[PDB]
């Protein structure tokens, strides 16, 4: 009965829960959407403000997402796509009660921040994962108008600085803060209005400042800080004085609190051991910015038993690894970065020892990322032997389509058992000299995978056809350089409508074999992006250099650019 | 009571017809058709949270099974929904 169907129905929060339900029947189905506070969108070109706006429309908190993920390899030129207005100009007159807005890769504006801040008035939440178009001036309108505001995080957002002094058009009756993250910020935001920001907000739990607070204010912004969470550190260098470090030890060990640190710029070894009375407690940790060597990496570790995630650069070294391996047995996930990858000569001795290291010694160690040098399938298989319950792995190789190094062989086998073990492996990510075999493997074996990505592997259609025909739970698959091209795309076209879209870019792709998937597949939005004028200045069977295959019941888009065509 | 101490939960209340004997019991000892009726919000969030787990993580079908309703849906109206809601909201 509808009041007790509505009661029901608040406990359940699970989009595919959520779809589950309004799928029993006719009466569930309205109930459910009236009541409906989340909106997941994956893929803004999918679906459109006005058909959502209907279907949903008391949403209190919206979340979508613009370019593909090979944005971030600067492979989607600036146009493409992205624009976040018409989201904003659509909620904006339905959507009164609107209280949060996740957004990645995509298009903001001034215009669009002015628009939430003045339509929005229980706005609460906004954070920018990587997106572009808007400038501090955009904040300033955030901070002068959002009476309520909890959380207000820029992720390797990409603004216009014109200026720090945004944060103090914040107002002196604002409190509400919960979480600030300015990292990506140049601009130096005035230190008297973050302090006097930081010290009225009590109930600011998560604080990640930017380059342009030296270590020298840490301490002082701690004192009024107490209770929190996470930090991110500004600068983390200084000249060495005992007034200095011990400032900050004092500070930082007032902070009973934190769990979660980076930031870390520069950081000078000297005043890392400060960070120790922390260390303890510690489940995150991200020293990705931090070009401290090995010893002290080691010196900060021991202290940490509690850690879950960790990243760092590749100077942790296989020694640093070790030691991680046997210090951290609550490890769940490991990104290891490099520090320097324009050099196939090591600079670091972080090799494959390394991460089969972390592998026997962390039961738990489920999410993995790691750029080395060097690679052999000895290596992969013992990792996949020991972690059967990985579930994210990345490999990256450095020097592309590099062998095993002992016995030359390409890796298929060695891919091979981490998808044949991995039974719940759901990404992967792929280098070094690899065949068709390889993919043969991951179609066989590779049954949970929801996301793939690939550059410079496989001979032959062959192989993305052993990946479109076997991946029951793909979801995502991007390709690069890759010998592939119109007949597996063909071959499997009504795949493509049970995945959210297919990245292929400097591939076999021809302009020909676009044109008839786009015909085969009205339901389908089949891009090609493509900058050397009109596909058709070239004879059908050319390659072009990107094409964006997704599905959506939206149709075509309004908004292409020029060097962009659907059919 | 029919069909002060610790009765003033309901705030259909702080004499009842449309409950029973062996139901009221129940109450006292401490359906949801019930639980509401009587307004005691803690034995509410009780029912409707179990309840939402007979739910949780099934099927369309596996849940019309595991209940009792009729599926109403012309399959032009299903496929269009499930279209929907894995193509745009998942
Ligand atoms: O694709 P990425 O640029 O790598 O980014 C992420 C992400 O990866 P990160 O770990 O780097 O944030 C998650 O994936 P996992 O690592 O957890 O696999 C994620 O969001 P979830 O936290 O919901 O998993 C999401 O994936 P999705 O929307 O497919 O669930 C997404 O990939 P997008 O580029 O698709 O956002
Ligand atoms: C390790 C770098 C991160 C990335 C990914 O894991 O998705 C990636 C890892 N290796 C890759 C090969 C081709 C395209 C993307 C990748």
């Amino acid at each position: 009965p509808e009041e007790v169907l509505e009661h029901v129905f608040s406990f359940i929060q699970l989009d595919k829960d959520r779809n589950s339900v309004s799928l029993v029947c006719k009466s569930w189905y309205e109930i459910e959407r009236w009541c409906r506070r989340k909106v997941f969108i994956g893929n803004c070109y999918a679906v459109s403000p006005a058909t959502v706006i209907r279907r949903f429309p008391k949403v209190r908190s919206v979340e979508l997402k613009g370019k593909p993920h090979f944005a971030d390899f600067n492979l989607v030129p600036d146009g493409w796509g992205g624009y976040v207005y018409p989201w904003i100009e659509a909620m904006s007159s339905s959507y009164t009660w609107l209280e949060e807005i996740r957004l990645k890769r995509m298009v903001v504006t001034d215009d669009c921040l002015e628009l939430i801040a003045k339509s929005f008035k229980n706005f609460k939440v906004l954070v920018l994962s990587s997106c572009e178009g808007f400038s501090t001036d955009g904040l300033a309108a955030i901070a002068a108008t959002c009476r309520n505001l909890k959380e207000l995080d820029l992720r390797e957002s990409d603004v216009d600085d014109v200026s720090g002094h945004w944060l103090s058009h914040f107002p002196d009756t604002y409190t509400s803060l919960v979480s600030l993250n300015i990292s990506c910020l140049a601009s130096e935001v005035s230190f008297s209005a973050l302090e006097r920001l930081v010290t009225r907000c009590p109930n600011l739990k998560s604080l990640k400042l930017n380059r342009a607070v030296p270590l020298e204010k840490l301490a002082t912004l701690l004192q009024r800080a107490p209770q929190l969470e996470e930090l991110g550190t500004g600068g983390y260098t200084a000249e060495v004085r005992p007034d200095v470090y011990s400032g900050l030890s004092v500070a930082l060990s007032g902070c009973k609190e934190l769990r979660c640190l980076s930031g870390f710029w520069d950081a000078v070894p000297a005043y890392l051991p400060a960070v120790y009375s922390v260390c303890s407690r510690l489940t995150t940790l991200n020293l990705s910015y931090a070009t401290v060597q090995s010893y002290d990496l080691v010196k900060l570790l021991c202290q940490c038993p509690k850690l879950q995630r960790l990243w760092v650069l590749d100077y942790i070294e296989d020694a640093g690894l070790e030691v991680l391996a046997s210090t951290c047995k609550d490890l769940r996930e490991l990104r290891v970065f490099p520090s320097e990858p324009f050099v196939m000569e090591p600079n670091v001795a972080l090799t494959e020892q390394g991460l089969v290291s972390v592998s026997m010694g962390c039961p738990k160690l489920e999410s993995v990322l790691y750029f080395c040098r060097q690679m052999t399938n000895a290596a992969l298989i013992t990792i996949a032997r020991n972690r059967p319950n990985m579930t994210r792995f990345r490999l990256c190789i450095i020097e592309p389509k590099a062998p095993d190094y002992l016995t030359l062989e390409p890796l298929d086998i060695g891919f091979g058992a981490i998808v044949e073990h991995c039974k719940d492996l759901r990404r992967l990510s792929l280098s070094g000299l690899l065949t068709d075999k390889v993919f043969e493997y991951i179609g066989t074996y590779a049954k949970k995978m929801e996301m793939l990505s690939v550059a410079f592997a496989g001979d032959s259609d062959l192989g993305m056809h052993h990946v479109l025909s076997g991946c029951d739970s793909l979801r995502k698959l991007e390709i690069r350089d890759c010998p592939f091209g119109d007949k597996a795309l063909l071959a499997n076209a009504s795949k493509l409508e049970t995945m959210r879209s297919l990245w292929m870019s400097s591939c076999s792709v021809s302009f020909g074999a676009c044109k008839l998937l786009g015909q085969k597949m009205p339901k389908l939005n089949v891009e090609v992006i493509d900058e050397r004028g009109a596909p058709d200045s070239r004879p059908e069977s050319c390659p072009v250099e990107r094409v964006f295959i997704y599905r959506t019941v939206a149709g075509p888009r309004f908004d292409m650019p020029g060097f962009v065509w659907n059919m | 009571l029919k069909s002060e101490a610790v009765a003033l939960e309901s705030q259909t209340i702080a004499p009842l017809p449309n409950v029973t004997s062996k139901i009221l019991a129940k109450v006292i000892e401490y359906l949801i058709l019930a639980a509401n009726y009587l307004n005691i919000k803690n034995l509410l969030d009780l029912t409707c949270q179990t309840v939402a787990d007979m739910i949780k993580g099934k099927t369309p079908e596996e849940i019309r099974t595991t209940f009792n309703i009729k599926n109403d849906f012309t399959p032009e109206e299903e496929e269009e929904v499930r279209r929907e809601n894995q193509w745009a909201f998942e």
